[PDB]
């Protein structure tokens, strides 16, 4: 609570259907209800009549402030990549019998994100980078070394190439491999998982007919989802707040 | 000296082509309407003699020791052996009908002669060591313009410019072989003046116009009868042959000539005639383009006219006419002919 955040909707394999834009807040324990995703309960409509189950995953206890569970840190996902289940992180922990669950999450210091420096770019180094190179688009080699765009050196090779414009697409949309805010909606996803997961198309001609290669074997699924994670994240680069060890802007 | 097709003398040089020596201490600029050979010294930026030669040499090559200059004579049908430290010319050998370019063998034992005239299609090649012609190589179509050696020596790319033709094509030749492997068509092409190679020899580039002749003769505007493109060629076998355009909306690179590849392939210098200016282009981001892009992506890319500002890294202004352009080894400096300013445009590149 007293924290900014907002959320997002997922699928069966762990992807953001629908993200919700805008900048939330919770009082200390506060609570907050909404009718539906966007609906406009809170702006142009009346509440819809609705019996639903989380009702009672809410406070059932008297000798407890809140009986509903603490947000999760990771996932479990089955054989084929399916939504398994929700799985518990080290944080967890005065404390009080104030509560039924268990708390997670808590710390503002441990709190997870992914960085591209720290956690992408060792598996496009490892998974990735042999097969593509100058020759082979997208260019994933180079390694961390800052590449200079016009008098500015930011990002490494691999990011820039990622994070590429196509033309005839809104950038707010995506570029050629990414969808920032939308994972399912990226052709980089797209390829990995070697199938079409949204109905909207990245661009018109996709899998290619010739000398195609199944790239959904290449990558495990924590490599793969921590992928999934960075794009539905907006595909940042440097996500850890401040001046850090990691490469970066340097003058 | 007389003016090219024409009984009326001139005392003007009127430089047709320009080159430098390997160890780029010797600028050799071929003279049209002088019928001789002017030697600059890059050093010092000043003449230090004028060669005769036979009647309007269009171009001229050197040897990878520096010791001879091979020189196209174009109306005397001929080929001049001139000696550079003598000054002087030390033979003539005849080739077929108007010569527009000639280049030497990478180990220097052998010099390729493109023989340009509208009926005739020859490459003749000539022994260094006999210093004369010894057999003729028959491309594909008529009238090759010129040619070009690849750093591997064992390939020879011929620019075919055919007269009453729109798809204009290039001929690939195995020099051990001496024979056509491969004729490569670019569609919708004209006056292709230059063909030149990347060092890595992975692709081939080549200046000229692409003319819309099906269509109304109504308008100046966004091309519609002349547009000006470089097309860059995948070497490897089914590669990409992909047309790019030279010219903003508003603003155009009339007649494409020459071109100056950089020594690491970075940049590319196109010899602009008709603006008298030279553009340079970035090759990375070029090649770049050809890799990222499909046949089809390209296809519809070279009719954008955006397109050339992304990969543009300068124009600039030169004297009159400077049908040709060349570099220095260290790739810092590049030279453009100009034939009716009679002169020589010094240019400082981005490379440090
Ligand atoms: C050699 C076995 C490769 C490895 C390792 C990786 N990729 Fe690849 N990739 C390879 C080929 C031969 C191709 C050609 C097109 C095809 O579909 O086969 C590709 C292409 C891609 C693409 C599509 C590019 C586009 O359509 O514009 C993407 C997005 C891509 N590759 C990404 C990618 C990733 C993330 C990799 C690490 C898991 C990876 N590639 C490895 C060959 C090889
Ligand atoms: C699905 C994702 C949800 C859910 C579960 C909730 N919201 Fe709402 N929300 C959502 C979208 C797509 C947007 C607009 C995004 C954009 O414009 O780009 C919003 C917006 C809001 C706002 C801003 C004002 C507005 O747009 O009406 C507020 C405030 C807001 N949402 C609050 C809110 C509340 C109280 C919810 C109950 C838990 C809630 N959201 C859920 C999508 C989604
Ligand atoms: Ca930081
Ligand atoms: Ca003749
Ligand atoms: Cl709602
Ligand atoms: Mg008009
Ligand atoms: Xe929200
Ligand atoms: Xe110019």
């Amino acid at each position: 609570s007293d924290v900014p955040y907002y959320m997002q909707i997922l699928d069966d394999k762990g992807m953001s259907v629908q993200t919700a834009l805008t900048w939330a807040y919770l009082r200390p324990y506060h609570g907050r209800i909404c009718s539906g995703c966007h609906y406009g309960s809170y702006r142009g409509r009346a509440f819809k009549n609705i019996h639903a189950k989380a009702l009672y995953n809410w406070w059932y206890d008297d000798r407890s402030h809140y009986d509903s569970p603490f947000a999760f840190r990771y996932l479990k996902f089955d054989n084929d990549g399916n939504y398994k289940g929700v799985k518990h992180g080290e944080d967890v922990v005065g404390p009080s019998g104030t509560t039924s669950q268990p708390v997670e999450g808590l710390t503002l210091d441990k709190q997870r994100t992914v960085d591209f420096r720290r956690d992408i770019q060792p598996i496009l180094d490892a998974k990735c980078a042999m097969c593509h190179d100058s020759n082979n688009p997208p260019n994933l080699g180079g390694g961390l070394e800052l590449v200079s765009v016009d008098g500015i050196a930011a990002y490494s090779r691999a990011y820039n190439s990622l994070l590429e414009p196509q033309r005839g697409k809104d950038p707010n949309i995506g570029g050629k491999y990414v969808n920032p805010s939308a994972a399912i909606n990226s052709l980089l996803v797209w390829r990995l998982y070697e199938a079409e997961l949204s109905a909207n198309a990245p661009r018109e001609k996709i899998f290619p007919i010739e000398g195609r290669l199944l790239h959904n074997k290449f990558l495990t699924q924590d490599e793969r989802y921590a992928i999934v994670e960075w794009i539905d994240l907006g595909a940042q680069w440097d996500n850890i707040p401040g001046p850090d060890f990691y490469p970066g802007y340097l003058v | 000296g007389y003016i090219q097709g024409t009984h009326v003398k001139t005392d003007l040089p009127g430089p047709f082509h320009i080159t430098m020596s390997p160890d780029g201490s010797t600028l050799f600029i071929s003279n049209q309407s002088g019928h001789s050979v002017t030697f600059v010294d890059a050093r010092t930026q000043k003449v230090t003699g004028e060669v005769a030669v036979r009647v309007q040499p269009e171009a001229s090559a050197v040897t990878p020791d520096g010791a001879f200059l091979y020189v196209c004579n174009a109306e005397s049908d001929s080929v001049s052996v001139v000696d550079i430290q003598r000054k002087q010319e030390i033979k003539e050998i005849k080739v077929g009908d108007w010569p527009s370019g000639i280049k030497i063998s990478p180990d220097g034992k052998t010099a390729y002669v493109a023989c340009s005239g509208c009926m005739w299609n020859a490459i003749d090649v000539i022994d260094t060591g006999r210093m004369e012609k010894v057999r003729s190589i028959y491309t594909s179509d008529y009238g090759p313009r010129m040619v070009e050696i690849s750093p591997d020596g064992k390939t020879l790319v011929a620019i075919l410019d055919t007269v009453g033709s729109i798809n204009r094509s290039v001929d690939f030749i195995d020099i051990a072989s001496g024979r056509v492997v491969e004729n490569r068509v670019i569609h919708e092409s004209s006056n292709l003046r230059d063909v030149v190679y990347t060092p890595d020899g992975k692709y081939i580039a080549v200046t000229h116009q692409t003319p819309k002749n099906w269509l109304p003769v109504c308008e100046a505007e966004n091309g519609q009868v002349f547009t000006n493109n470089v097309t860059i060629i995948e070497t490897k076998a089914g590669g990409k042959v992909a047309r790019l355009p030279l010219d903003d909306l508003n603003n155009y690179d009339g007649n494409p000539y020459g071109m100056a590849m950089d020594p690491k392939g970075k940049y590319l210098y196109i010899g602009v005639r008709g603006m008298h200016r030279v553009t340079i282009l970035d090759m990375d981001k070029v090649l770049g383009l050809v890799r990222s892009s499909t046949q089809e992506e390209l296809d519809y890319l070279r009719d954008d006219l955006g397109l050339v500002r992304d990969y543009l890294v300068a124009r600039v202004p030169t004297g009159l006419g400077p049908s040709s352009v060349c570099l220095s080894p260290d790739g810092k400096f590049c030279y453009a002919a100009n034939y009716f300013s009679n002169n020589v445009t010094v240019i400082r590149t981005a490379v440090d």
